């Protein structure tokens, strides 16, 4: 199990990740759990033929004679009678399923597979004749390939003898393009399936047919007692697949199939559903994309590791859903002793510097259990905060050095108020254009609506004339913002998480719940006069205010001018300003807060904290 | 960012570690009407202390199969009970807040004790 | 969006462009078309009545389900019954869960879920499942590291076989995708259940601080969404806090625009429910509450009875459900403590006081907090014949217990039995004990506890009793003065007595001289405060300046420096010492001082009552 089993392992592992996996079940999964297999019955058959009684031809012909020349109705009746014995699942069924399979293709006839999908509750739409490909209720599928008995126990329902056989391809067209495209489109795993089956011969032959590097080689997992032959594992790997051993991997009694699909299975499934190299290599995808953006909202870091830790706003990190091993803890102490960081790779140490020069300049320090004083120095490296209205004139003139300049000047120019040709030139990134295209994107519908606000507020001057009021309506009255994120690569949505807030109109929606909890908790001690010795939780709602306005301005969002954002903004600070009173006579003034009091609060506001 | 020290009453076994969040001492009197003779200054106080984190000791959990609270120059509290309310969240959960108010015995009639 | 329908009921167009079909429809409601179209009417009809939907804008919500009322008798024999049909399964297993039996609810939920094949109360039914498995994780959670805390003792309600059952099943099952895994014609057909895979109306609720009416007819329409549909998320604390937020804002607003609110017995539930005793204390404090119209004062009976009722037969019996007290008793205490402002009948309120005295875990309520519990209910309802016989042997109970050593009655809040004995005393001041006098009659050296016990409940013992206790007793410390002042005993300060508080003023002299300590058991503060009201008569205590605050103050205050001067101090005064303060005139201007600082800074509006009723 040293190389050529943990590839594919990982493969899986990834492939199942995605969504992206099939798994071709065999019939030994099937027979596994007791089942009449089919060469009881061709047997059978011969007994009633002949007096006593096998290769793959025989096992076509003897039902063909028999439906020859006994004609249907005894065909038909003793199948039935032989195949309506109804049986409880086995618990490969349950694994296959708990691996999350998109569709699931098998060559099997009984109703044993879809019973365990409809008891775990996830729903499959079954296919098994020809009409039922075009009436599909779902966008995962079940294919039986080669039919099933649920319409009825009619001999032709399925196929056994030799001529429907030969007639596959001409009665089922439609299933097998389906198998064919889904075995293109995906990867597949096949499970349960004797080295020298029909089907997998017929099916390698397919793809001897299909051109070089055209698709992934299957996974082929075989369970036969007798260690795999090397000849044979050169012929198959030659032949476009990748074979997986359970004799090789453990050693077992030959009379005993269900701990020998045990063992693999468990491997594949527990395999990451351990040491440094890997944790930094692990993370280090997770955190690579994210150097587009100057700033990361600490709140929203849950989400990059799928809320494995939790990310408190002062820097400290508690494990919050992991059950694995620790792999932050461990590149906390990369960090913290340089000896054990010493001892990396030089690829993985020159990753490691990235987000050391990642995590430094977004506040994390480490644990909160190793915590101890924490100042709150948070900077602003945004010229549109700072106000100096004369740099941006100058920064819009010079000539765009490359694609994020030029997203960074079309921002100036929304904040100077020439939205007009902030436009223009939005329109022109999308067509130079990929994170900063949804950056562009958005930012091009939210600027929109601003003018369309404006220009009611103006009629109800002419800024804009009409062609480019006609030109903006005909491009965006069907452009719609809700599908923006679900319509992107699928490697986007994936990675890009943090980022799903920007298209929904409603980009503080849970920044305004998780605030209010605060308020109102703030509000509780304005009352009852209870002092805060920990953290309190109105420094933290200055963190979050300074995280949140740290990621608007930095990474140039149009949503630095919204209401939304400016009652946001000014119900922080007057909460803020309140306790700092009722503290002083039971927080200090400083340049950083003074930009927010003078660029969000109406006048009438600030009387009120004058007032109170 | 005060660290609290959560034990039994009978021996020294730290009950549990925590990191003290609030404390509120907002004494008060109760309604004067139902409550010339002596004075007696009548009075309804009460305090309570509330904590984020906690982690019990492993030999307590190990052996669990009246209370003292001291948290850190350093304060103490004798005579304290925990208010087991627990409240459970749609979303997983991951911070156990702990509260505790001190109880005051008839005999001593004191119920905060501070130390320097 | 095509017809915005707004709270109240009424239909404003948003979004619908092309003809209108709403307006057609209410038309042909008003008014009086095919036969199969009439049964189609005639179904849409009822259900748009019953929803609240009734007509356009231009041309009291209640809920019945055994639940929300806290029927926790009625809906037990629903529980015994065969349940016909899948959806009675359904609300079954939900009303399985609210009584503790979690288990029970997880096998219930299992088997719908693999029975049904409309599809729709399979969605709910996932949901629910899954929120009770992620309910029984919390609290097995609590129980292992808080149950062991609180209650002394591990449960452990639920086996291991159980909990590495549930574990195993929804291993890798996630409730985002869920709703996307579904029939695509169920997708379109209901595509509202999303969103309980709260949230919404929380961040509207911040928008609004009518208001109140959009704010308050809404509440019920989640209450309606949650409790009718048997959805078991409205046991969880997000929820919790939505309502917490809503009311706690709502009456805060009502009370600022009123300087009219009234609240109904539906109004009775989310208060007694989601919101714990710092909450209703919290709103005490901002918001005088007792301004408040109760209306519907006969379901409020109903309730408080009922909910009374179910303690006495909880903790009477085999002691409790640990997985049902939880969440019960919770809101148990919660609405006692609000029982201050309603009426209550004599029948009903020996009924809640008993439960409140006798079935009351202690654990929860002590002493201290049973009795201002006890006290808030005497506001409304003043004190019956019945309820004083429940006072009564509540306190001969406590006597019994008064015979270990180890156990002497602790109280967070300061309160003791003392002060039930003087409560009855306030109301009567002729009750006599005959229990606790008999017992005081049969009364030896031996039980020392018991002596001092009934010294603080002397009034309501017999004269005959009185003689019997006070053989063995005579003042040997500080507390027994006070135990005798507090009767009734002493009402002039003999000279004996003068040699004691000396005396303890030289033990407090003597402990304080390198490392100092700061308690608080305001002895110092009653011995000064005696010297301004001139109840003690001897100037030996001027040599203790400086031994703690409120002792200078009103001995010397001319030389107080009042710096030190904690404006809290004039509230545990009284109306006589009040006056006492404003008429000595020593001090006035820098009382005055203090009293004006605070009436700006804060709005107690309590340090306001000070500076007006006396001036100070």
């Amino acid at each position: 199990l040293d190389n050529n089993v943990v590839e594919c392992i990982k493969e899986i592992t990834e492939s199942s990740r995605n969504g992206k996996l099939v798994f071709f079940v065999g019939a030994g999964v099937s027979t596994l759990s007791d089942y009449p297999q089919w060469w009881r019955l061709v047997d059978k058959y011969h007994e009633e033929l002949y007096g006593s009684p096998y290769s793959s031809d025989e096992y076509l012909r003897i039902p063909q004679i028999f439906y020859n020349v006994k004609g249907e109705m005894a065909f038909d009746g003793i199948l039935k009678d032989f195949f309506q014995v109804d049986k409880p699942t086995n618990p490969i069924h349950d694994k296959i399923l708990a691996m999350n399979p998109a569709h699931v293709i098998t060559t099997n006839y009984d109703n044993l597979i879809d019973t365990a999908c409809w008891k775990r509750g996830k729903y499959f739409s079954v296919i098994s004749a020809e009409e039922d490909v075009a009436n599909a209720t779902s966008s995962r599928y079940l294919l039986k390939v080669h039919g099933d008995f649920r319409k009825g126990f009619k001999g032709e329902n399925v196929v056994l003898k030799e001529d429907d056989y030969l007639n596959y391809d001409q009665n089922y067209p439609l299933i097998s393009n389906l198998m064919k495209t889904i075995i293109a489109t995906h990867t597949i795993v096949f499970i349960g399936y004797g080295l020298g089956d029909y089907n997998i011969n017929m099916l390698l032959n397919w793809v001897r047919k299909l051109q070089k590097d055209s698709f992934h080689k299957p996974f082929f997992i075989r369970t036969d007692p007798s260690p795999i032959e090397n000849e044979t594992l050169i012929y198959y790997e030659n032949k476009g697949l990748r074979i997986i051993d359970a004799a090789s991997l453990i050693d077992s009694n030959e009379y005993d199939y269900l701990e020998r699909y045990s063992a693999v299975m468990d491997l594949l499934i527990e395999s990451q559903e351990t040491k440094d190299d890997e944790v930094i290599d692990y993370i280090y995808g997770k955190i690579s994309p994210l150097f587009a953006l100057q700033y990361i909202r600490k709140i929203d870091l849950k989400h990059v590791f799928e809320y494995d830790y939790h990310f408190e706003v002062n820097g400290t990190v508690v494990r919050h859903k992991n059950k694995g091993f620790g792999y932050m803890e461990r590149f906390f102490e990369l960090k913290e002793s340089c000896d054990e960081r010493s001892k990396l790779s030089k690829k993985q140490y020159e990753r490691f510097n990235a987000l050391f020069n990642f995590f430094e300049k977004n506040g994390v320090i480490c644990m909160a259990k190793d915590a101890g004083t924490l100042n709150t120095s948070i900077e602003i490296n945004s010229l549109a905060y700072h106000g100096k209205y004369d740099v941006m004139k100058k920064f819009i003139e010079e000539q765009s050095v490359s694609i994020e300049d030029d997203y960074k000047k079309a921002f100036f120019l929304a904040c100077l108020g020439r939205w007009e040709e902030s436009y223009d030139l939005y329109s022109n990134i999308i067509l130079n254009s990929g994170c900063v295209y949804y950056l562009s994107q958005i930012n091009r519908y939210r600027i929109y609506q601003s003018i369309t606000q404006a220009v009611t507020q103006f009629n109800g001057y002419k800024p804009f004339t009409d062609e480019f009021l006609a030109r903006i309506e005909r491009e965006m009255t069907n452009f719609n913002i809700d599908d923006l994120f679900n319509g992107m690569p699928f490697e986007f949505q994936k990675k890009y998480k943090i980022l799903e807030f920007l298209s929904d109109n409603q980009f503080l929606y849970d920044d305004t719940v998780k605030l209010f909890e605060l308020t109102n908790k703030v509000r509780s001690e304005m009352s009852e006069g209870s002092y805060s010795f920990g953290m309190s939780s109105d420094i933290v709602v200055l963190l979050r205010l300074y995280d949140n306005l740290r990621f608007l301005y930095e990474n140039c969002l149009w949503s630095v001018s919204f209401h939304e954002f400016h009652q946001y903004i000014r119900n922080s600070m007057s909460l803020l300003i309140e306790k700092a009173e009722y503290e002083r006579t039971r927080f200090f003034m400083e340049y950083y807060d003074f930009v927010n009091i003078s660029r969000h609060f109406k006048i009438d506001d600030i009387k009120n904290l004058e007032r109170s | 960012t005060a660290d609290v020290y959560f034990k039994r009453k009978s021996d020294g076994k730290l009950v549990f570690t925590a990191e003290a969040q609030t404390a509120s001492f907002s004494q008060a009197i109760s309604e004067e009407k139902l409550r010339k003779p002596l004075y007696i200054l009548k009075s309804e106080k009460e305090i309570n202390l509330t904590v984020k984190n906690a982690f019990f000791d492993l030999e307590w959990l190990a052996m669990t199969q009246r209370y003292e609270v001291e948290y850190r120059i350093y304060i103490q509290f004798p005579n304290v009970s925990p208010s087991g309310e627990f409240e459970m969240s749609l979303e997983n959960g991951l911070a156990p807040e702990i509260k505790f108010e001190a109880l005051a015995d008839t005999d001593t009639d004191e119920m905060a004790v501070v130390i320097e | 969006y095509d017809y915005h329908f707004e709270v109240n009921g009424t239909v404003v167009r948003h979004k619908n462009k092309g003809f209108g079909y709403m307006e057609r429809f209410f038309e042909l409601k008003e008014s009086c078309l095919s036969k199969k179209q009439y049964e189609r009417f005639n179904a849409l009809f009822n259900f748009f009545e019953k929803n609240g939907v009734i007509c356009m804008a231009k041309d009291s919500i209640e809920i019945n389900s055994l639940a929300y009322h806290g029927k926790y008798d009625v809906m037990k024999k629903f529980i015994e019954e065969q349940s016909v049909s899948i959806e009675d399964d359904y609300k079954k297993a939900f009303f399985l869960a609210c009584l503790g039996r979690w288990e029970e609810s997880y096998d219930l939920y299992s088997n719908i879920i693999l029975n049904s094949i409309n599809g729709c109360v399979y969605y709910l039914s996932q949901i629910n499942r899954y929120r009770i498995y992620q309910s029984i994780t919390q609290a097995v959670t609590q129980f292992n590291g808080l149950g062991l805390l609180t209650f002394g003792r591990h449960y452990k309600p639920f086996t291991d076989e159980f909990l590495a059952r549930i574990e195993r099943e929804m291993t890798n099952f996630n409730i985002d995708d869920l709703f996307n895994g579904m029939p695509f014609e169920f997708q379109k057909k209901y595509k509202i259940l999303e969103f309980l895979s709260l949230y919404d109306d929380t961040v509207k609720l911040f928008e609004l601080t009518s208001s109140d009416i959009v704010v308050l007819l809404r509440l019920y329409d989640n209450l309606r969404f949650l409790y009718e549909n048997c959805l078991w998320s409205v046991s969880f604390h997000e929820f919790h806090q939505y309502i917490r937020n809503s009311m706690s804002l709502l009456i805060e607003k009502a009370e600022y625009e009123r300087t009219g609110f009234f609240m109904e017995y539906y109004d009775f539930v989310n208060i007694s429910r989601h919101f714990k005793i710092d909450d209703i204390k919290n709103l005490e404090r901002s918001c005088s509450i007792d301004k408040i119209r109760f209306g519907e004062q006969e379901k409020i009976e109903e309730y408080l009875v009922g909910i009374a009722e179910e303690i006495t037969k909880q903790f009477s019996a085999n002691g409790m459900n640990v997985v049902f007290y939880t969440q019960f008793i919770s809101e148990a205490k919660a609405a006692l403590y609000f029982a201050k402002y309603v009426k209550l009948s004599e029948e009903g309120l020996g009924k809640i006081v008993k439960a409140l005295l006798f079935y009351f875990p202690e654990r929860d309520l002590d002493i201290g907090k049973r009795y201002v519990w006890l006290e808030r209910l005497t506001k409304c309802n003043e004190l019956p014949k019945s309820i004083i016989s429940i006072i009564d042997d509540f306190l001969v109970l406590q006597a019994e217990k008064h015979i270990d050593q180890n156990y002497s009655e602790v109280s967070s809040n300061g309160l003791y039995s003392r002060d039930y004995g003087a409560l009855i005393k306030h109301f009567e001041k002729n009750f006599i004990s005959k229990r606790l006098s008999e017992i005081t009659l049969c009364l030896t050296q031996d039980k020392q506890k018991q002596i001092d016990f009934l010294f603080k409940l002397l009034p309501l013992l017999s004269t005959n009793a009185k003689s019997h206790l006070l053989s063995f007793k005579s003042v040997e410390n500080i507390n027994d003065l006070m135990n005798g002042i507090r009767i009734g005993l002493i009402d002039e300060f003999t000279p004996e007595h003068e040699e004691l508080i000396i005396e303890y003023l030289e033990t407090r002299k003597v402990n304080y001289i390198g490392i100092q300590t700061f308690s608080s058991n305001d002895y110092m503060s009653t011995f000064g405060i005696w010297y301004f009201l001139e109840e003690i008569n001897n100037s030996k205590m001027e040599e203790f300046i400086g031994m703690d605050d409120q002792y200078d103050f009103f001995v010397d205050p001319e030389n107080f420096d009042y710096k030190k001067f904690i404006p809290s101090w004039l509230k545990n005064y009284n109306d006589k010492l009040l006056g006492k303060i404003a008429g000595n005139k020593h001090m006035k201007h820098h009382v005055i001082e203090v009293l004006k600082e605070r009436v700006k800074n804060s709005n107690d509006k309590r340090y306001l009552e000070i500076l007006m009723n006396y001036f100070i």
